[PDB]
């Protein structure tokens, strides 16, 4: 039950760079089902416990998502609004 | 897509940029555009 | 939803130094009520998005007093309520505490 001095300590260090999406959840295994290339993204500072992006990525190409940090490390995942250009109309919660 | 306020357009556009305005420094009285902290690689076109 | 990679950086950065018991809450207020002072705890590696105390933790509680929750310090991070309320003097023995993100 981390209080909200702590998630703002936290979230500071969680820091991604690009996203991807995939076709398929890469939540099992986040390194195929690529539909997409690297699209650079932004985010914030954290405030209760969200960071929100500074800017709506667009992405040329699915379903599904995965958030990468700079070291080609998978840190979220997740299915989108429907299957099917696509336009990220995005934060991350600790609630 | 309408000379000093499209030169101080462009500034505020850059400024207001999600990553440019890190990383670009711009002056206006003509406008000129240099470093911005760490970056080593600038170019106009 | 973080995958355990993103679960294992994020823990990696918490340092917890100290621990504080509270009679009243501390959620509201944490720099207020102080039962005990301040005891040294260490904390493991992250491992499936959860860290845990390496080693017990002993605590002298004074005269005519009552513990009822704790606050972590490093500032504070965390608080709780102890599994149950003790009117003891005496060694109050706390065994290990997690923090998870599950």
């Amino acid at each position: 039950t981390l209080t909200i001095d702590g998630k703002n300590k936290i979230l500071a260090t969680l820091t991604p760079t690009t996203i991807i999406l995939h076709n398929v959840d890469p939540t099992a295994d986040p390194t195929a089902n690529k539909v997409t290339q690297p699209v650079a993204i932004y985010f914030s500072e954290p405030d209760n416990g969200l960071i929100a992006s500074e800017d709506t990525v667009n992405i040329t190409v699915v379903s599904h998502y995965s958030l990468w940090d700079a070291n080609d490390k998978c840190v979220a995942t997740g299915a989108l609004s429907k299957p099917q250009i696509y336009v990220i109309s995005v934060s991350v919660d600790l609630n | 897509t309408a000379a000093e306020n499209v030169l101080q357009q462009f500034k505020t556009q850059i400024e207001a940029d999600p990553t440019i305005k890190d990383k670009v420094s711009v002056n206006v009285t003509t406008m000129i555009i240099t470093k911005a902290g760490d970056n080593d690689f600038v170019k106009v076109t």
